[PDB]
């Protein structure tokens, strides 16, 4: 919403205004990958022991 | 570094962080790994 002055004379009347606006949201993703190493995975879930 | 288990404890601090084996690679020996290879276990 705005204010407004009360000017004089050989002017327009000042009449207030407002001002509705609509800004809309963005959608990103990040991604990241560790891919894990193949023996290891054998070595840590058991059945290599 | 290159006996992995005598890296496991660290005895000293990595401590500079900067871009390595970009500089002069003047290491006998060096390995740039990703998150995981076979040859470490």
């Amino acid at each position: 919403h705005q204010p407004l002055i009360a000017r004089d004379g050989p002017h327009p009347v000042e009449q207030p205004v407002h001002n509705y606006m609509t800004k809309v949201i963005d959608r990103r993703a990040l991604n990241a990958a560790f891919s894990l190493a193949t023996e290891a995975i054998a070595l840590l879930t058991g059945e290599a022991l | 570094g290159y006996r992995y288990a005598a890296a496991i404890l660290p005895t000293g601090s990595i401590l500079s962080t900067i871009e390595v084996a970009s500089h002069r690679r003047l290491f006998d020996f060096f390995a740039a790994v990703r998150s995981d290879e076979n040859s470490l276990y």
